[PDB]
C-alpha cells in the first residue's frame, strides 16, 4: 500500500571525522531495514509519491576509553533531518535534536541517544537525509542508529 | 505433528525451515513451505518460520568489542570485550575489569571477556599495588641480592633485605 | 482527509521568564507549520473531530554566553504535553519529558532537545497544549521547537 | 479498526534492583492506558494481527535525596525495545535509547527521559517488551513511563 | 438548559454525569445518558461528559512525595512533599526548603509542603547558623550558668558569660 | 525546453515560477502555472516549482546571532555572529574566537563572523598576552618616558627602560 522506509546505519561505511556530515550509507534490505515505494541512493531517501509522511530518526553516540582520550574541548552531539529537492540546491532543516556534552570524566564508556519525529508534506522527487555532528562517535547497531518514514495521508 | 521440522497452517502439518534459510512462503494447500537461504551477513540457527533472517551482531571496535567467532548463515557472530574489559549485561557495554587491592591478586589464568576475581595473597607472597592483572608476587630472596633478610614480609609488602 | 497539525514556535512571541508556562503562540501557516481540520487559538490545539491521534513534540533549549551567566542553581529543562477540555477546568498531563542539567561550565554555548510522542483518544472540543520550564531558553527555529498531531483511526 | 496499544507503567509493581530487567507490569485499561486487538500478558505486548506498526516508548528516570546517596560509580540509564516470538528463544533489539549520567551533584533532584520510535513489520504471535537499566529509578507517572503501538498498514 | 446536570447532544437537553461516574453512552433520541461508576483508583469530581474516569496521582516516595488525602471515586488524591521540602510547580518536584542565614530564623509554625520564610531575629534573640528549620534562639541567661554577662549579644551571636 | 522559466508536467512545457512567488497550481492542459506571491516573512529566490515559500532564518539573539541582511520575498535573511564570535558549521553555533598566544597577534582588519587568524609578531613588536582581538604592540620608546633602553625587547615582552 503506502510508501515507507526504516533505514538502519550501514555499520561498515560510517565516515571517520569530527565534522558535521550527511550520512551516505544505510541498509534498506537487511535486519529491520526495509523500504517500499521509496528510493534510497546515497543517504538520500527519495519520495516517490506525494503525500504527508511521518519522518523519524534515532541517533546513538558512543565512546570507549580504548579509542583514546576525549579531548578537553567543545562537544555538541547533533542530528539534523534535512530535506532536499533532487533538483534544487541548498537543503533545509526539517528537524533538529541533540545536546552539548562533556565526556571528559574517567568513566570507561560514554553513551547518548537522540530521537526526532514530525509530520511533513512531501512531493515525489524530494529527498530526506540525515546529518550528524560527530560521525566517529556513531553507534553502528541497527537498533541504535536509523531513520524512517511512512505515508499517513494523501495530499 | 513434531516441531523439529514442522508447524501448522491451513489445517496442514507444514515443514519448518532449516537453519541457513527463512520461509519465503507459508505452505499453501497444494504445496509446502518455500524456504530460501539467508542473505549476506544474515543467519538463522534454528528450524524456523521467519520471513527474514537475523542480522549479525556488529563487534564494534568503538565499544572495545572484537569478533571471537565471525558467525555465518547458521551461527551467530560472537563478540568479546578486548583485554582489560569484560562484557556487562546491565550497560550492554565493555566495563573496565576491577582491580585487586594490596593483599590480594588476580586469579589466573585470566578469562577473556570476564571480570577479574580477586583472592588474598597466601603465606610467602604479597601484592603492594592495585592491579586488575597482577597476581601476588613471591617474596624476594635476599641471598640473590647478596643480602640477609632484615625484615619478614607480609601479604602487602615484600621482605626487607640488608647488607650484613 | 484526516485532521492533522504541525505547529512551529512563533519565534517572535516566546515568553521571557524562568517559570513554567503554557506556550501560547505557534505558527500554523508558514514554513513547515500547517494545520487541517483542527483549530489553534492561543497555544491551544483544539480537536475538531473525535478519533485516536498520534501526538508529538520536539523542544530545544539553548543558551549563549552573551546572554549572561548561567546562575549556579537548580536547572530542570522540561516539556509537558497537556490535555484540556474547552469547558472543563484543570488540564492533565499526557506526556512528560526533560532533564536536569548543569550549564555552569565555561563553554560559550549550551544546547539540549527533548522529544515525546504517544497514541491518544481525543474528542472534538478537547485541546492539546505545550508547557515548558524555561521559556527564555527556547530555541526559536522551526526545525527545533514544535508539536503536532495526526489522526490515525476513528473512535 | 486497526490494532493499537498505549501502555502506562504499573506504578505499583516496578522491580527494585539496579540491574537491567524486562518490565513486567503495565496498565492497559486505566487513565491513558488502552489496548485494542493486541494482547498484554506480563510486560509482553502480543501482536494479534500481521502488519506494519509504529512502536514507541517514553521512559523517565528520577532520583531524590531522601532516597539516599547516589553512589559514585557507573550510571547508564537505558531503555531497549525488544521483540520476541511467543515460541522462539532469545529476544532481539528493535530500538535502543539512553545516556550515561553523573548524578553525584548536591542537587535534591535528578531527572532524565528517553524516547524511541520506529516502523516495524510484525506477525501475530510476536511480542514487544521493554527493558530498562535502573528500575528503582523509574518514574511511576502515566505521562512519564509508557510504550505503545498502532498499526498503520497491512502486510 | 442548565449545566449543573445538563448538556446538549442530538437537539436534546441531556443529563450530565455525577461525580463518581463517567458517561458510557451519550443520550440517544429515545434514552438519556448512561453513566457508569469509576473503576479502581479512578475518579471524576464534577458533573461531566467524560468517557473515562481520571486516574489518581501517584504520590511517589521516590520524589519525596506522600499522600495527605488518599482520594476516591469523587475526590482526587492529594500529595505533599515530606519534611524539609516543598512542592515547586516549575520543576513539578519537591525542592529543598531554603535556609535562613545567621541573623534570621524560620517563621513558625512550619507549613507542610511550603517553603520556609525567614524573618530577622528581634532584640533579645539570635541565630548563628544556617538552618531551614530553626527559629531565633533567645540569648543565654548567664546566671543559670552561675556567671555574669561579660558581653551583650547580637542577632548573630549569643551573649558572652564569665565567671566573676 | 529550457529551465530558466520552464518545467514539464502533463506532456506540456509549463512555465516555472519566478522568485517572490510559489506555484499555487501546476499547469493544466488548458492553462499554465498559477504562481502566487510569497507571504509575510517568506521567500523563494529562484525560478521554482514549490508549493510553499521558504521561511526566513531567525537571527536568534540567544545564539549571539544578528541580522546582517533582513532579507525579503526574493532574498534570504543573512545572519552573523556578534563581536568576538564566528559561525561554526559543525555545531551550527556562534563559537568564541580563538586567542592568539604571547608572541603572536590577531591579523587585521578583523573579519565579521570569521575566526581570528594569528600570526607571529615581527621584529620591533611584541604581545605578552592571550587575546583574540589584539595585534602585536610596537616596543615602547624609552625616550618618551625620559629614559634609556636598559633591555632589548622580544616578541613576547616589551623593552625595559631605565632612568640613567
Amino acid at each position: 500500500a503506502q510508501p515507507f522506509a526504516h533505514l538502519t546505519i550501514n555499520a561498515a561505511s560510517i565516515p571517520s571525522g569530527s565534522h558535521k556530515v550527511t550520512l551516505s550509507s544505510w541498509y534498506h534490505d537487511r535486519g529491520w531495514a526495509k523500504i517500499s515505494n521509496m528510493t534510497l541512493s546515497n543517504g538520500k531517501l527519495r519520495v516517490n509519491q506525494d503525500g504527508f509522511y511521518y519522518l523519524y530518526a534515532n541517533i546513538c553516540f558512543r565512546h570507549h576509553e580504548t579509542s583514546g582520550s576525549v579531548p578537553t574541548d567543545y562537544l555538541q552531539l547533533m542530528v539534523y533531518v534535512v530535506k532536499t529537492s533532487i533538483k534544487i540546491p541548498s537543503s533545509h532543516n526539517l528537524m533538529k535534536g541533540g545536546s552539548t556534552k562533556n565526556w571528559s570524566g574517567n568513566s570507561e564508556f560514554h553513551f547518548y541517544s537522540i530521537n526526532v519525529g514530525g509530520f511533513f508534506k512531501l512531493r515525489a522527487g524530494e529527498e530526506i537525509s540525515i546529518q550528524v555532528s560527530n560521525p566517529s562517535l556513531l553507534d553502528p547497531d541497527q537498533d541504535a542508529t536509523y531513520f524512517g518514514a511512512f505515508k499517513v495521508q494523501d495530499i | 505433528c513434531t516441531q523439529e521440522r514442522h508447524y501448522e497452517h491451513l489445517g496442514r502439518c507444514c515443514s519448518r525451515c532449516e537453519p541457513g534459510k527463512y520461509l519465503s512462503s507459508k505452505c499453501t494447500p497444494t504445496s509446502d513451505s518455500v524456504c530460501l537461504p539467508c542473505g549476506p551477513d544474515e543467519y538463522l540457527d534454528t528450524w524456523n518460520e521467519e520471513d527474514k533472517c537475523l542480522l549479525h551482531k556488529v563487534c564494534d571496535a568503538g565499544k572495545a568489542l572484537v569478533a571471537v567467532d565471525p558467525g555465518n548463515h547458521t551461527a551467530p557472530r560472537r563478540c568479546a570485550c578486548t583485554a582489560g574489559y569484560h562484557w556487562n549485561s546491565d550497560c550492554e557495554c565493555c566495563r573496565r575489569n576491577t582491580e585487586c587491592a594490596p593483599g590480594f591478586g588476580a586469579q589466573h589464568p585470566l578469562q577473556l571477556n570476564k571480570d577479574t576475581v580477586c583472592t588474598p595473597c597466601l603465606l610467602g607472597f604479597f601484592s603492594d599495588v592495585f592491579s586488575s592483572t597482577d597476581k601476588c608476587k613471591p617474596w624476594t630472596n635476599c641471598t640473590l641480592l647478596g643480602k640477609l633478610e632484615a625484615h619478614q614480609g607480609t601479604t602487602e609488602s615484600d621482605v626487607v633485605c640488608s647488607s650484613s
